[PDB]
């Protein structure tokens, strides 16, 4: 034994301790999910009230990359803000040499090989968070998830924290139920829905929920958060559903 | 990042062994056996082509490798570790001779720069050592014909004949009653095939055995006439059928 | 200003049968103003010898460098080097100040102590190699030099005979450059004995 | 991170002590014995091959004695290897003062260089030290004949004779018997080969086992040769001495 | 027990982080084989989506990694793109230094190399992955050339990667016992997938369907991957007789 | 246990214990209270001594003219934290001719924060800061955890027995956030807040330590007879 | 300098004459002007002889090290592409000008190369204070199909151009003729057209004409034993 | 480069690499220092355990700084060498900058100075 | 140097003259300054040879490596990436390069990159010393949407011209057709372009 203890260090099963030690803190964090619409994707997190003194609405936990990625992610916060930190200098060199906004699946590559990198020697840590991202591109619409290992695939849906398999159950149903597809507005709805059934898993503290989107007919092709009526729309059909 | 590991990672035990030397002799001594024989008129180097599977291709694996035109090299040990290592012997045949006296370094001088490589990898930060011992085999003008060997530790020796690897203790007997002072090439290349045969379990044939020579210049293999004073290559790696001919005269 | 001529002087080396010859003027000047007579430009690494005209300063550096490099080279492949490495030395040598020569003009002279073959060779400042049969020519007056050794040279001359062609080329070449005599050395070079001659010669 | 794997080379013990030269000074004990003597007209460099095979190359072989200019030469015990490092490094000086000074180095200068690059690897770097000790056998104009001695740790010391390696305790205490100040050359050739006799761990001291070298002001007038014997020399060395 | 942890030889002159990354290789479940025609050499590997969430279009172990060669991997998917990155990186470099392009045995001997290193240098760990490179090159025709995380590499006439490899191994030597010759006597690649297929389906002893695998195809100046319906029309024929 | 020999280790459960550590030594660090209104934000701290001889520690630092922090652990990472708002707060106006947004400020400490966890060989901040101040978007409060998380809140405490003042403000919180163009009364508040974390000690004129940004009111510290006034 | 390259049947043939110049002044009456990259790929180089020999032996030697690590005879292609990309990052300062040559797998090849790192293909090329007097015998008589012995004639003819009308050539004709599944063979000296007459005259002097101060032996022989 | 810090504090407050230097001291020969009303006196000691010395070449355990100072030492004699080296730099280099030669206060200040340096820097003994 | 780039109604044509000068003398007279970064995005090469060889060289390098990360870059993309090595490396180049490519989407564009390294998309580009003498001819002659054969002798006449007037430019006119049906290739020698 002390296979565990360094990072970068095959066990003799052939697995990364220090990795999968990374994954228990991406579990203990709040949950947040992605929607994969006609046009576009959704995006939606768990924000726990801690103290009646948070200010509301203040605290945003979504992040922008470039104009058309959005980023949200589970686990810890500041591990989050350091990849997208990266991933605005890649997106921002991309567009530099080739002129085009970084495409999804290039920019899904591009923290995939930065996350992979912080596994190949025992100087740094692997990333604390799962994040789930994506928007729209020149191909249409791609929803990506990004584990701590550098293993990211693209999605239908996708849900990571401690509600993760009460979302990803909620996820499945919609693949069924429209094999069609699904409008953005729709996506919005349904994305207020899943995270206050996941809610259940943190039900001591109460919670504000968070929305943001890319659609090509519903935002131009940009990220663009949920505010106001449209907001409120998706938190009257949420709590509608748990009653 | 950064390379973190400036720190020596092999070092003396009380005893005064040098631990990561020794395991290194250990890997050797687990790997295939090969050999080289120096005669009158020039030297041999053989081994045998171990197969991992039928299905691999074992002409695409090269375990004798020419360093210069009269130079050679063979292995036992880890073959990855000796493959980079002929790739920086290469490299430095020219880096360090051919590029500051305009011809290649005579065999002792290029054995040594092997050696070097091979000290450092046992004294500098974050590294282990090589895991395989070299016999090089070349000629000279001013030194004529010879035969060394190269340890992991960077130490070398000049041998007459020997034996590395698996059953080198059997061959090296089985060379001390053969070799004299009087040896043709053929006659060496004959004893070479005879000892190799001992260390062999399976199929024997020119198809799973690698033999090499330093012999007289093949300018049928220089590649390019009408320069009287280059009369090409002497190190020459025998053919498939060429190795199965000296099998019937065994 | 033009470093190659400030302070002047000359190397000639020849071949013979079974010899070679070099040989130089003794001058070191300041331009016009004549410093030395007893400045040799001919040194040995063994039994290849090297002359070497242009800037003073140059020419005892590479002296030194050279001393250097053959001294380890012996050390090393446990043997004296011969002319023809020698002389790709010489080469490698100068071209990595390819952007900062050295502002000289070397000469190999030697016989190949295994083969007994007579050699010689000349080089430009940034070491291209001339390897001439007949003859070889350096320094201040190395046109003057090309007039004699054209017409005085023939091949395969003894060793005795070549002295006088050598000397007698070095000699008239020098009288008619300004920057060069003050004294003249002659070597002539057989494969195990030679022999140093220093000329009388006007002191003008 | 990295300092888990660190085995730090260069500490203090609680007794004052430097491991990694303690366990160098081990590992040189096991190598074969090398004898330096001084005389007054001459020093004999004598050195065992350790347990060597008939198949070895012995006319064109050099593990032992090495130069390192026209007036120094040393004999090597510990990791070959190492030695050789450190021998490339001391030619290279010995060159550099001849291009500055334009005079052959004072052998006391050269050996300080050596030394101070072994101190080196003790006290920084955190690197393994040279398992090597040198016996520096050298000529100069101002001390004339001189004997050192180098080891692991960079110290160095001066000899009328000295060991290193195998059986020093026993060869030094035969050398500390026999050795005269009005010895010479061919006195002290006798006595080098005496001593490797009854301290060798072989059955017999034969020819192939030995490489022997004299620097000697027996060089035609005002000079000094260095002379590295021959196989065939060493044979006819045994047997005017009578050992063979 | 440090000699565990990082690429130092163990007393018996073993490297166990270099045994353990082998170990690593079988972590997908996944097995690959490939064989070369007369024309071609053809690559298949097994295709897995366990979660009805994931979108099936984008998992893949098999690179396009220049116009002439392909690369499948044995391993996860991080030291797969890993290694795919750097292969993509290399190529190019070559092409431009040396204005032709990469052969795939140069490629996998530049790759093995990167490998080696890490197997010495303690600070990088080996990737956990088998890297497969397939073409038809210029010089010596169909190619197959493997790299492993000890350095190691070497030609093939045919091969097989993952956990059931050795089967699919004997399945291919014996074919090769009969034919006496190194390649499958094949005009069309069609039919040479055809046979990877339904030597894999016999070895193996499982059925597919046309989401259950993975194909690529390397011709005379392009290497590409079949789609589903491309290998649907595949499996359609080996069913017709 | 195994796990916390430095920041570069997760543990078996996904902690990083150094992280846990340098919290801890906010804990030991003297109370300080942060809360603001819609027009002002207000900072009230206890300053320790080391005996009756020496002079209290002080806890506040001024970054711009319109944002500064008070500090809770170890003094020295506060100064170099401030120091690098200092610079970030200096860049913002020289570069852009524009005063640095609170929310950014908070953003660019977490991120300076974060990099001290990933890395071997360095180590996670000892503090914790309460930032204030006044921006485009009016008055603003952040509370700054060296694990890199830092939170927008109406009003907060942290250090020893910061719980108590922490209730208090979640029961005033309806009362405070109204008091609009009255500094004395949102002070008043502060005090009567951070009292709730007293024991044994009071309130002194040399212990007390205030500080006030604003609509029409520059970052500026009350020490002294200055805050005797609200005693 | 005169240096061409025309291409035949099967192969590339290559040329150039035997003098160096410094200035008006021959320094060299048999220069070598023909480099050897690699056994089946050589290179006619003008302009400074250092940077030729430098820049084809350390082209050459890379090459070989390349030849080596990828198991195959090396290309026209990679010795061009090599040479221009160190010619180019020197921005003309390593003064090379050659005509590149040689036979491949590929099949055989002609490329120029110019000492800023631009590269021309042709099928008859010169180069070199000659390169006109050449280039009009190359477009007088050069056709497509030509047979070995042809383009021989053709090379060695423009080279003679050179060697007569240009004042900066003459002396020799070297060739070196490079033919698919054959050796390459290098005709040294392959026109000898400048031999010089004999002299009207004998200047063997008497011996004892030069006067001398003082004779020794030198001591080339190491230092000796007892 | 290898930057671990060797000379560290342990829980009692002492730095163990500096008092176990102290130790290479005791076993070193003794030297002893003793100054008159116009003079002072360095006594050493040679071990006698080396006989068939050559006391002609041998380092002698008194150095010259410069004309003016000398420098003895108790401890290990490859290490007294690094600091009689950088002493006898300084010795010239204050000669050339200051005009005049050191005072043996200044003198003994920089080798303290360096003896310190070589306590709390990284990768150093 | 006479080099234009057209877009018509099924893609883009290049045209090129064949001279290279050192002085008044002709150091190549059949030289191709058509050369290709992509498999349907080419450029005109006008300036430096070596310059322009080495950043082309660079370019077919960038989109080889884009093109196993991302496939198909745009012709824009090709653009862009031209004008990043001659903007930052203006002070040490002498380049003037029309990039030309088809997409299927975006069809036949033109991007032109002067001296200064700035980036102008246009329906059709001239450029080289040769284009100065035919900026009346082809601004009175070009329209839109113009078929190949219309196209082709558009380019045949005006490189006529600019290779009449001007001395730097001669030998043959080269073209490339770049459409959805792949590359062409044409050549068009003396004999039949000087008595148009
Ligand atoms: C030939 O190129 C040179 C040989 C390699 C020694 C030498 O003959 C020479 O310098 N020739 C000069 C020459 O041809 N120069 C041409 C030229 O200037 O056209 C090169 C410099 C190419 C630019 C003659 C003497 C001008
Ligand atoms: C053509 O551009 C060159 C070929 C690619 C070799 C060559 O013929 C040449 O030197 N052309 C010059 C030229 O066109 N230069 C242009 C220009 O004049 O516009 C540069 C300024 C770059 C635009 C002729 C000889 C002037
Ligand atoms: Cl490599
Ligand atoms: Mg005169
Ligand atoms: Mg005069
Ligand atoms: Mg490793
Ligand atoms: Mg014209």
């Amino acid at each position: 034994t002390g296979y565990d203890l360094s990072n970068s260090v095959f066990s003799p099963d052939g697995r990364n301790f220090q990795v999968e030690y990374a994954v228990k803190a991406v579990e203990n964090g709040t949950t947040s999910i992605g929607i994969k619409c006609n046009d576009g994707v959704v995006f939606a997190v768990e924000k726990l009230i801690t103290s009646k003194l948070l200010v509301p609405q203040k605290n945003v936990k979504i992040q922008v990359v470039d104009r058309h990625i959005g980023c949200v992610y589970s686990g810890l916060i500041p591990d989050g803000r350091h990849l997208v930190n990266r991933g605005r200098e890649e997106a921002a060199s991309f567009k530099k040499l080739y002129k085009t906004p970084i495409p999804i699946p290039a920019f899904a590559d591009r923290l995939g090989q930065y996350v992979q990198a912080h596994t190949l020697y025992n100087s740094v840590r692997p990333f604390g968070v799962s994040t789930i991202f994506g928007g729209v591109d020149k191909n249409g619409a791609h929803l990506y998830m990004l584990e701590p290992s550098g293993s990211y695939w693209g999605y239908k849906g996708a849900a990571t924290g401690k509600g993760r398999q009460s979302a990803k159950a909620e996820l499945e149903k919609l693949v069924d139920h429209h094999p069609e597809g699904l409008s953005a507005r729709e996506a919005v709805k349904q994305a207020a829905k899943i995270i206050y059934l996941a809610h259940e898993d943190n039900k001591e503290k109460d919670f504000e929920l968070e929305i943001s989107w890319c659609s090509l007919s519903e935002t131009n092709g940009l990220h663009k958060f949920v505010k106001g009526d449209l907001l409120q729309e998706a938190i009257d059909f949420a709590q509608k559903e748990i009653n | 990042m950064t390379d973190r590991y400036s720190f020596s990672l092999t070092t003396f035990s009380p005893s005064g062994k040098l631990g990561q030397i020794d395991y290194a002799l250990t890997a050797v001594k687990q790997g295939v056996t090969s050999l080289g024989i120096k005669a009158t008129n020039g030297v041999v180097i053989a081994t045998e082509k171990k197969s991992s599977s039928p299905l691999a291709m074992s002409e695409t694996l090269s375990k004798v490798s020419l360093l210069t035109p009269d130079i050679g090299a063979v292995y036992s040990g880890m073959g990855p570790d000796y493959r980079v290592l002929v790739d920086k012997s290469r490299k430095v045949a020219h880096t360090s001779y051919k590029r500051i006296y305009g011809e290649y370094p005579p065999t002792k001088l290029l054995v040594s720069e092997v050696a070097k490589i091979m000290q450092e990898a046992t004294q500098s930060g974050g590294v282990r050592p090589f895991g395989v011992s070299l016999l090089i085999a070349g000629h000279d003008e001013f030194n004529g014909f010879s035969l060394y060997q190269v340890d992991p530790s960077g130490s070398y020796f000049p041998w007459k004949a020997t034996a590395i690897g698996k059953g080198s203790v059997a061959a090296k007997t089985f060379l001390e009653k053969r070799w004299n002072d009087e040896l043709e090439l053929e006659d060496a290349i004959h004893i070479a095939l005879l000892t190799l045969k001992e260390s062999v379990e399976g199929e024997f044939n020119g198809d799973t055995i690698e033999l090499a020579i330093i012999g007289d210049e093949n300018p049928d293999l220089l590649g390019y006439t009408g320069i009287p004073t280059d009369k090409g290559p002497r190190f020459r790696k025998l053919t498939s059928q060429e190795i199965n001919d000296r099998l019937e005269a065994l | 200003s033009d470093p190659s001529s400030i302070n002047g002087g000359i190397v000639v080396a020849m071949t013979g049968k079974d010899c070679v010859a070099i040989a130089c003027d003794l001058r070191l000047g300041s331009q016009s103003l004549g410093v030395s007579n007893k400045f040799e430009k001919i040194f040995h690494y063994g039994h290849v010898f090297l002359g070497i005209t242009g800037l003073a300063t140059d020419v005892t550096t590479l002296n030194e460098m050279f001393r250097y490099k053959t001294n380890l080279y012996k050390l090393k492949e446990e043997r004296a080097i011969e002319p023809e490495t020698f002389t790709q030395l010489v080469s490698s040598s100068l071209y990595e100040r390819r952007f900062g020569p050295y502002f000289v003009g070397p000469v190999v002279a030697g016989i190949n102590s295994k083969s007994g073959k007579p050699f010689i060779a000349g080089f430009d400042l940034i070491g291209c190699i001339d390897e001439a049969k007949d003859f070889i020519v350096s320094g201040t007056a190395s046109d003057q030099l090309f007039g004699m050794c054209e017409s005085l040279y023939e091949p395969n001359l003894e060793p005795e005979d070549l002295f006088e062609t050598i000397s007698q080329a070095l000699l008239n070449a020098a009288d008619r450059d300004a920057l060069s005599g003050w004294g003249a050395v002659v070597y002539i070079i057989k494969k195990d004995e030679v022999v140093k001659r220093y000329l009388k010669m006007r002191q003008d | 991170g990295s300092r888990r794997y660190d085995s730090r080379t260069t500490i203090f013990s609680p007794e004052g002590r430097l491991y990694q030269v303690e366990y160098a000074l081990e590992s040189i004990s096991h190598a074969g014995t090398a004898i330096g003597i001084m005389a007054s007209d001459g020093i004999v460099l004598a050195a065992e091959r350790k347990v060597t095979s008939t198949l070895l190359e012995q006319d064109t072989s050099t593990e032992k004695l090495y130069k390192l200019n026209d007036k120094i030469a040393v004999a090597v015990a510990g990791l070959t290897a190492d030695a050789e490092i450190l021998i490339n490094t001391a030619r290279i000086h010995a060159q550099n003062y001849l291009k500055t000074y334009n005079e052959d180095i004072p052998v006391e200068i050269l050996v300080r260089r050596l030394s101070d690059i072994k101190q080196g690897y003790t006290q920084h770097g955190g690197l393994r030290p040279f398992g090597v000790s040198f016996i520096y056998a050298g000529y100069d104009d101002r001390y004339g004949y001189q004997l050192y001695t180098s080891n692991p740790s960079g110290n160095y010391t001066g000899w009328k004779a000295i060991s290193v390696g195998a059986n020093t305790s026993a060869a030094q205490t035969l050398l500390q018997m026999d050795y005269k100040d009005d010895m010479k050359v061919d006195d002290a050739i006798e006595l080098a080969l005496k001593t490797l006799s009854k301290t060798t761990d072989s059955s017999a001291l034969t020819y192939d086992r030995l490489e022997f070298a004299t620097i000697r002001k027996g060089a035609n007038d005002g000079e000094v040769y260095q002379k590295i014997f021959k196989p065939q020399e060493i044979k006819d060395i045994l047997v005017k001495t009578g050992i063979t | 027990g440090y000699d565990r942890h990082i690429t130092i030889f163990s007393p018996e002159g073993r490297l166990y982080q270099v045994e353990y990354a082998f170990k690593a290789t079988n972590q997908t479940n996944i097995n690959s084989l490939a064989v070369r025609g007369k024309d071609c050499t053809v690559v298949i590997s097994q295709k897995k989506v366990p979660d009805k969430l994931l979108d099936p279009t984008t998992v893949s172990y098999i690179f396009c990694i220049s116009r002439t060669i392909g690369m499948v991997v044995n391993g996860p998917i991080p030291d797969a793109r890993n290694a795919a990155l750097r292969a993509k990186a290399e190529a190019a470099e070559f092409r431009y230094k040396y204005g032709y392009d990469m052969p795939c045995d140069v490629l996998a001997k530049r790759m093995a190399n990167l490998s080696q290193i890490y197997t010495q240098r303690a600070y990088m760990r080996p990737l956990g992955v088998i890297l497969t490179f397939v073409s038809v090159d210029e010089e010596l025709g169909p190619s197959i050339y493997k790299t492993d995380p000890a350095g190691y590499y070497v030609g093939y006439k045919a091969t097989a990667t993952g956990p059931k490899q050795q089967e699919i191994t004997t399945n291919l030597e014996n074919h090769f016992k009969k034919s006496k010759i190194d390649h499958i006597n094949e005009e069309s690649w069609e039919k040479v997938v055809e046979f990877a297929i339904t030597h894999m389906i016999d070895a193996l002893g499982t059925e597919f369907s046309k989401n259950d695998l993975e194909v690529g195809v390397a011709t005379k100046d392009k290497f590409f991957t079949l789609s589903a319906e491309n290998i649907e029309e595949r499996l359609v024929a080996i069913a017709e007789q | 246990n195994n796990y916390d020999g430095d920041t570069v280790t997760f543990s078996p459960t996904g902690r990083l214990f150094q992280v846990e550590y340098a919290l801890e030594a906010i804990k030991q660090g003297s109370v300080t209270v942060g809360l603001r209104s819609n027009t002002h934000a207000v900072l009230v701290a206890l300053k320790r001594n080391a005996d009756e001889l020496s002079s209290y520690q002080k806890k506040i630092i001024k970054c711009d003219e319109h944002m500064g922090l008070s500090l809770a652990g170890l003094a020295p990472d506060a100064r170099v934290l401030s120091n690098y708002l200092r610079q970030q707060c200096n860049y913002s106006s020289l570069v852009f001719n524009r005063k640095l947004a609170v929310e950014r400020a908070g953003h660019l400490l977490c991120d300076k924060a974060q990099k001290n966890t990933q890395s071997y060989g360095g180590r996670p901040y000892g503090v914790g800061l309460l930032i204030i101040g006044y921006d485009k978007s009016g008055a603003h409060l952040l509370e700054f955890q060296p694990s890199g998380n830092v939170t927008e809140l109406y009003g907060t405490a942290i250090g020893a027995r910061s719980q108590g003042a922490k209730t208090y403000l979640e029961r005033t919180l309806d009362t405070f956030i109204k008091i609009d163009g009255n500094p004395d009364e949102l002070i008043k508040a502060g005090v009567e807040a951070i009292s709730q974390s007293l024991r044994d000690e009071s309130l002194t004129v040399d212990n007390l330590s205030i500080a006030i940004v604003g609509k029409d009111t520059p970052f500026t510290i009350y020490d002294g007879e200055a805050v005797a006034k609200y005693i | 300098t005169t240096i061409v390259g025309v291409k035949f049947n099967n192969g590339v043939v290559i040329a150039a004459d035997t003098r160096s110049t410094q200035g008006p002044i021959v320094a060299d009456k048999n220069c070598a002007k023909l480099h050897r990259i690699s056994p089946k790929i050589w290179c006619a180089g003008a302009g400074t002889a250092a940077d030729t020999e430098a820049v084809t032996q350390l082209i050459g030697s890379n090459i070989e090290l390349h030849s080596l690590y990828t198991s195959r005879e090396p290309r026209v292609v990679s010795a061009l592409q090599m040479l221009k990309q160190h010619l180019f990052k020197y921005q003309g300062h390593i003064g090379a000008y050659l005509i590149v040559a040689g036979v491949d797998p590929t099949g055989s090849h002609l490329f120029s190369i110019h000492a800023h790192g631009s590269t021309d293909v042709g099928y008859y090329l010169s180069l070199g204070s000659g390169s006109l007097a050449a280039m009009a015998v190359l477009e007088s008589h050069w056709k497509q199909d030509l047979t070995k012995e042809e383009a021989i004639k053709l090379a060695s003819d423009a080279i003679q151009a050179g060697i007569w009308n240009d004042l900066g050539s003459g002396s020799n004709v070297d060739v070196c003729v490079m033919e698919i599944g054959k050796d390459a063979e290098y005709l040294r000296n392959y026109l000898t057209p400048n031999v010089r007459e004999e002299k009207q005259k004998s200047y063997k002097f008497p011996r004892g004409t030069t006067a001398v101060l003082k004779e020794s032996i030198v001591n080339i022989c190491d230092i000796q034993e007892e | 480069g290898y930057d671990r810090a060797l000379s560290i504090f342990s829980p009692d407050g002492h730095i163990f690499q500096v008092e176990y230097a102290l130790e290479a001291v005791k076993r070193g020969t003794c030297a002893v220092g003793v100054k008159g009303k116009n003079c002072v006196v360095l006594g050493c000691e040679r071990r006698s355990t080396l006989k068939l010395q050559d006391t002609r070449i041998t380092p002698s355990k008194v150095s010259k700084i410069d004309s003016h100072v000398v420098l003895s030492f108790s401890g290990l004699n490859a290490d007294s060498r690094i600091l009689i080296e950088k002493a006898r730099v300084e010795a010239q280099s204050h000669r050339l900058t200051l005009e005049d030669p050191v005072t043996v206060e200044y003198l003994t200040r920089y080798v303290a100075g360096v003896q310190q340096r070589y306590t709390q820097s990284g990768g150093v003994r | 140097t006479s080099i234009m780039a057209v877009t018509f109604k099924d893609g883009v044509i290049l045209g090129a003259d064949s001279r290279t000068t050192t002085g008044a003398y002709i150091a190549n007279r059949v030289t191709d300054k058509l050369t290709r970064v992509h498999d349907k995005i080419w450029c005109c090469r006008s300036g430096s040879a070596a310059d322009t060889q080495a950043i082309a060289d660079i370019v077919q390098y960038h989109l080889e490596l884009y093109t196993s990360q991302y496939g198909t870059p745009s012709t824009e993309t090709a653009a862009s990436v031209f004008k990043e090595l001659c903007y930052e490396n203006k002070d040490n180049l002498t380049a003037g390069i029309i990039v030309a490519g088809y997409d299927d989407k975006n069809k036949g564009e033109v991007y032109t990159i002067p001296l200064g390294g700035s980036v102008h998309k246009l329906p059709y580009a001239i450029a080289g010393s040769g284009s100065t003498f035919i900026y009346g001819y082809c601004d009175k002659n070009f329209r839109e949407n113009m078929s190949k054969e219309e196209t082709v002798d558009f380019i045949k006449h005006s490189l006529s011209q600019a290779i009449k007037w001007d001395g730097s430019s001669g030998g043959v006119i080269r073209m490339v057709v770049l459409t959805a049906a792949g590359v062409e290739r044409l050549i068009f020698y003396p004999d039949e372009y000087e008595q148009l």
